[PDB]
C-alpha cells in the first residue's frame, strides 16, 4: 500500500465504515433508533434473568451432575456486552446535550 | 429578479406592482408583505398615488393599528375583512417569532394574550379563536393552552431579517461551543 | 412518633398526651429537630397547628439516585481485593513438582 | 449564644418571621432590640411583616461530585464503566 | 363552506345562517317529509355539536369547563350528554373534571418517552448537516469569485 | 431527493489517475463515472479519468476530448453490459466556468442527469474525500445528495485483509458544533438570508418539559437496574475463583 491507497482505504473501508455520520454515528444508531431497539428495557432486562437463571440452575453444587463446564460463563458474557450497550447508550442520551432549554 | 426575460417599459412596471400588492392584502403566505421590499420592487416604484401600501403595512405590524393604514387609503380595499383578519395574524407573528431568542437570552418561552392584544388590535377572549384559525388552514404547528394561557409552535415561516437576530443566533451556538470547553474537555481527560 | 403519623396536629394535642410543660416548651423542643432534618415538618404559629411537609413522591427525583451510584461501586469493592487473591497461593503450588 | 441557636430554629426551616412573637423566643425586653437583631442578620423586610429569603444556599467556594453537580454528574456514571476496565486492563 | 364551518364554528351564528339561507336547512319540500321543521333543528343541532368537538379537542389541549360551556350554546346538563355519547361511542377521548372545571385532551402517556419522543429533538439538529452541505458549495462560488 | 452509492475502488483508482498524470496545482482532472442511474440510489460501479486541460488564472481555457468517451464507452460493451455512463466527475474543491459548461457536454451520452463529484485529491478534514452533488435549475444550481460507502460482499473482505465507542462518538459530535460555530461566522461577513431560513426552522423543533424531566431519571433508573445484572457478571467470577481455589489447595496435599 502506497501512501494515498493507505489514507484513501482507511477512509473508505477498515472494518466498517460509519463515517460521514460521526456526530450520528452512535448517537442515530441507537438514542435515535430507540424507536424499536431496546424499547422495553425492563422486558429486556426480563430476557437477561432468563438467561441467567437457565444455566445457574444447573450446578449449584460445583460438582458434576449435569455434565457440563462453560454453562456458568455461557450466561456471563452474554449478558455482560449487552448491559456494557444497554449503559452507554442509556448515558448518552442526555449525554450530547443538545440544548433544550425551554 | 431576471434581467433579460420579462422586459416591460416603467409604466408596465407600477401596474404589475399594483397586481403584486393586492396580491399579499388577502392572504400571508410567502413571508408578508415586507418581502417584495427587499426584492427591486418597492424601491423601483414612487412612493405616492397608492403604491406605497406595500410600505405601510410593513410599519403597521409593529404599530398595530388598522385606522392610521385605513386613513391613508381608500373605501375600495377597506370594505373587505380579509385584509384586516389575515394582517392580526402577521401581527402577532413577529411576536411569535419572539419565542427562540429576542429578549429574553435564557431562551425561555412564554406568551401572553395581553401583549399580543395591543400588538394585534384584538381582546383578549378573541385570542383563542385567532390562534385555532391559524392550525386549520396549517399557518403554525404546535399546541395552546387555555388554562395558563401559553402557547407554544413548532416554527412557521422563519424569516429573512437580519441584525439583531443574527447577533442572538451566534449566542447560542456559543453555548454548544462552551460545552467543549466544559463538558467536552473533560471526557478528554478519561 | 406523632409527627409522622399525625400529618396536621394542633399545638395542645401533643402536651395533652406526652404530658409536657407548656404550649411554649414544647414549640421549641419540635423547631430543635428540624435543624438537622429529623422531622421535617413546619410549625404555622397563624393557624396554631404544626403539618408535616414530607409529601414523598421523591420516587422521580435524584436523591435514590445518590444511592444507586454508590451501589455501583460497592460491588466493585469486593472485586478488586478478590481477583488478586487467587494467584497468591498459586506460585508456590505450581513451583512444586507434582505427580 | 443562647439566642442565636433558638433564633436559627425557626429561620432556616421556618419561613415567614413573626414580629410580636420572635421578640418572646429569643427574651427580648424592648421591641427595638428585635430590629437591631434582625439588621445583622440580614433578614428580608416587607409590610407589616418580616421573610426570610435566603433558604437557599449557593456558591461556598467549589464543590465537585457533590450536591447536585450538572456535567460533572454525567461523568460519575460514565466513570463507573470506565473504572471495571480499567481494572482488566 | 358549511362542510368546513365545523372547524371554526362557534354555535353562535348557528340559528342565524339557517334562517337566513334555507335552501335544504328549514323549508325543504324536495328530498324529505313530516309534519312540521323541528326534523330540520333537531337533527342539525345534535350533529353540529358532535362535529365541533371533534376539531375543539384536536386544538385545545387544555381548556376551562367554565368556558368551553359556553362554546357549546348549552347548560351544564346538556354538555355533560355529547361528552358521555362520544366517549362511549369511541369518537374522541378527553378529559372531563366537574369539581376542578378544567377540560383536557388526555394525552397518551404510553409513549414511553425517550424510546420514541426523543425523536423529535434529533429531527431539531438533524437539517443542519443537509444545509451545511449546500452551503459550503454555493458559498465558495460567490465569494471566491 | 436521491442517494448516492460510491464503491471504494471508484475513489481508490480516482485518487491514482491524478498521481499517473502529474497533474499540479494549476489543472484539475476529469473522469466519467459508470453504473446504473435508473433507481432512486445512484451507483457508480466503474470510473475511468480523461486528458482534461485548464487554466487557473483564465476560466474561460478548458480541454475536453469526445472522442476517447465515444472508443471507450465501445470497449466497455464487451467488458459490462449492464454498465453505462451515468455522469462525469471531476477534481478541485473550486467549481468555475470550466466544469460547468462541460456539465451539457456529458449529458449528450448520458440519458439520466449526470452525477456531479467533487473529489478531494488531498482529502482535507472530516470524512468523504468525494460529496455526491446533483445539477437543478429554478443559473445553475447544484444540491448535495447523501454520499455512502458500500461494496460487494468479496469486496468489503479483500480489502480487509489487506489492511490485516463512547469517547468515539463524543470527540466527533463535537467537531461537529465546532464546525457551525464557523459556520455562521463565516456566512455573516458574506452577506454584508436563505440558508438562515433553514437554520431559525430547526432551532425550535419547560411548560410541555415539566414532566419531561421525570424521562432523564427513568433511563438512570435502568442503568443501576443494568449495572445490578453487569454485577453479576463479576460475581460469577467472585464464585470462578474459588472454583479454583479449592483445587488449588488440594495441590500442595498431593506434593
Amino acid at each position: 500500500k502506497t501512501a494515498k491507497e493507505t489514507k484513501m482505504l482507511m477512509n473508505l473501508h477498515k472494518e466498517q465504515w460509519q463515517s460521514g455520520l460521526k456526530m450520528y454515528d452512535y448517537e442515530e444508531k441507537e438514542e435515535s433508533n430507540l424507536a424499536a431497539t431496546k424499547s422495553m428495557v425492563k422486558i429486556a432486562e426480563q430476557y437477561s434473568k432468563r438467561i441467567e437463571e437457565e444455566k445457574e440452575l444447573t450446578e449449584e453444587e460445583l460438582k458434576t451432575r449435569y455434565v457440563g463446564r462453560q454453562d456458568p460463563k455461557k450466561h456471563l458474557s452474554e449478558t455482560a456486552d449487552e448491559t456494557l450497550e444497554n449503559n452507554i447508550v442509556s448515558v448518552l442520551t442526555a449525554g450530547v446535550n443538545s440544548v433544550a432549554i425551554k | 429578479t431576471l434581467e433579460p426575460s420579462t422586459s416591460i417599459t416603467l409604466a408596465e412596471r407600477q401596474q404589475l406592482a399594483y397586481d403584486l400588492s393586492i396580491s399579499a392584502l388577502l392572504g400571508d403566505k410567502i413571508y408578508n408583505f415586507g418581502e417584495l421590499l427587499h426584492h427591486p420592487i418597492m424601491e423601483t416604484i414612487v412612493n405616492d398615488s397608492n403604491y406605497d401600501w406595500l410600505f405601510q403595512l410593513l410599519n403597521a405590524l409593529t404599530v398595530g393599528d388598522f385606522d392610521k393604514f385605513d386613513s391613508l387609503i381608500k373605501v375600495q380595499i377597506s370594505k373587505i375583512p380579509i385584509l384586516a383578519q389575515h394582517e392580526s395574524f402577521l401581527r402577532q407573528k413577529i411576536c411569535l417569532m419572539t419565542l427562540i431568542e429576542t429578549v429574553f437570552v435564557k431562551n425561555i418561552r412564554m406568551l401572553s394574550f395581553e401583549d399580543i392584544s395591543k400588538a394585534t388590535h384584538l381582546p383578549k377572549d378573541n385570542v383563542e379563536h385567532l390562534v385555532m384559525r391559524a392550525i386549520s388552514l396549517g399557518l403554525l404547528k404546535g399546541s395552546i393552552d387555555q388554562v395558563n394561557e401559553l402557547v407554544t409552535i413548532s416554527w412557521v415561516q422563519p424569516r429573512i431579517i437580519s441584525g439583531d437576530q443574527i447577533t442572538k443566533m451566534k449566542d447560542r451556538l456559543v453555548e454548544w461551543n462552551d460545552q467543549v470547553e466544559k463538558l467536552g474537555k473533560k471526557m478528554e481527560a478519561r | 412518633i406523632i409527627s409522622l403519623t399525625y400529618k396536621k396536629i394542633s399545638l395542645r394535642d401533643i402536651c395533652l398526651k406526652l404530658n409536657l410543660d407548656s404550649e411554649q416548651t414544647v414549640e421549641y423542643m419540635v423547631s430543635r429537630a428540624i435543624r438537622d432534618g429529623v422531622i421535617e415538618a413546619k410549625i404555622n404559629h397563624e393557624d396554631g397547628f404544626i403539618e408535616t411537609t414530607e409529601l414523598l413522591n421523591i420516587y422521580d427525583s435524584e436523591d435514590p439516585q445518590q444511592v444507586f451510584d454508590e451501589r455501583i461501586k460497592f460491588a466493585n469493592q469486593l472485586h478488586d481485593e478478590y481477583l488478586v487473591s487467587m494467584r497468591y497461593p498459586e506460585d508456590k503450588k505450581t513451583q512444586q513438582n507434582e505427580k | 449564644a443562647i439566642r442565636d441557636e433558638i433564633a436559627k430554629n425557626t429561620e432556616l426551616s421556618y419561613d415567614f418571621l413573626p414580629l410580636s412573637n420572635i421578640k418572646a423566643l429569643l427574651f427580648f425586653n424592648n421591641e427595638k432590640e428585635t430590629e437591631k437583631f434582625a439588621l445583622e442578620r440580614n433578614w428580608p423586610i416587607v409590610n407589616s411583616k418580616v421573610y426570610f429569603n435566603n433558604q437557599s444556599k449557593e456558591k461556598a467556594d467549589y464543590e465537585d461530585e457533590m450536591m447536585h453537580e450538572e456535567d460533572q454528574k454525567t461523568n460519575i456514571i460514565e466513570k463507573a464503566m470506565d473504572y471495571a476496565i480499567s481494572i482488566e486492563n | 363552506s358549511l362542510v368546513k364551518l365545523f372547524t371554526t364554528n362557534e354555535l353562535m351564528r348557528w340559528p342565524i345562517v339557517q334562517k337566513t339561507y334555507e335552501p335544504v336547512l328549514n323549508e325543504d319540500d324536495l328530498a324529505f317529509g313530516g309534519e312540521a321543521n323541528k326534523h330540520h333543528w333537531e337533527d342539525l343541532q345534535k350533529r353540529v355539536i358532535e362535529h365541533n368537538l371533534r376539531v375543539i379537542s384536536e386544538y385545545y389541549s387544555r381548556i376551562t369547563l367554565l368556558r368551553l360551556n359556553e362554546l357549546l350554546d348549552l347548560t351544564e346538563s346538556q354538555t355533560e350528554t355529547y361528552i358521555s355519547d362520544l366517549v362511549n361511542q369511541g369518537i374522541i377521548y378527553a378529559k372531563v373534571n366537574r369539581p376542578a372545571k378544567i377540560v383536557n385532551f388526555e394525552k397518551p402517556k404510553n409513549s414511553s418517552q425517550l424510546l420514541n419522543e426523543w425523536s423529535h429533538n434529533v429531527d431539531e439538529l438533524l437539517e443542519h448537516i443537509e444545509t451545511i452541505g449546500h452551503l459550503i458549495t454555493k458559498e465558495e462560488i460567490m465569494h471566491g469569485l | 431527493h436521491e442517494k448516492v452509492t460510491i464503491a471504494p475502488l471508484v475513489l481508490l483508482s480516482a485518487l491514482d489517475h491524478y498521481e499517473r498524470t502529474q497533474t499540479k496545482e494549476n489543472k484539475r482532472c476529469v473522469g466519467v463515472i459508470l453504473g446504473d442511474a435508473n433507481s432512486s440510489t445512484i451507483r457508480v460501479t466503474n470510473s475511468f479519468a480523461l486528458p482534461f486541460e485548464e487554466d487557473e488564472k483564465n476560466s474561460d481555457v478548458w480541454f475536453l476530448d469526445h472522442n476517447y468517451i465515444e472508443n471507450m464507452n465501445e470497449m466497455c460493451k464487451k467488458i459490462n453490459a449492464k454498465e453505462k455512463l451515468i455522469g462525469w466527475y471531476h477534481s478541485g474543491p473550486k467549481l468555475r466556468a470550466s466544469d460547468l459548461k462541460i456539465n451539457e457536454l456529458f449529458k449528450k451520452y448520458t440519458q439520466n442527469n449526470p452525477l456531479l463529484l467533487i473529489v478531494d485529491v488531498k482529502q482535507q478534514g472530516v470524512g468523504l474525500p468525494t460529496d455526491a452533488y446533483v445539477a437543478i435549475e429554478q443559473e445553475k444550481t447544484f444540491l448535495h445528495l447523501p454520499c455512502t460507502i458500500e461494496a460487494e460482499e468479496a469486496e468489503e473482505i479483500g480489502v480487509e485483509h489487506l489492511l490485516r465507542i463512547r469517547l468515539t462518538n463524543q470527540l466527533k459530535s463535537l467537531k461537529g458544533l465546532q464546525s457551525k460555530l464557523k459556520d455562521v461566522v463565516e456566512y455573516l461577513d458574506k452577506v454584508i438570508h436563505t440558508i438562515l431560513g433553514k437554520l431559525q426552522d430547526v432551532f425550535n423543533l419547560n411548560n410541555l418539559q415539566k414532566a419531561l424531566t421525570v424521562k432523564t431519571n427513568d433511563e438512570l433508573m435502568v442503568i443501576y437496574i443494568s449495572n445490578l445484572v453487569r454485577s453479576i457478571i463479576a460475581f460469577d467470577d467472585l464464585i470462578e475463583n474459588k472454583i479454583q481455589n479449592k483445587k488449588i489447595q488440594e495441590q500442595r496435599v498431593k506434593d
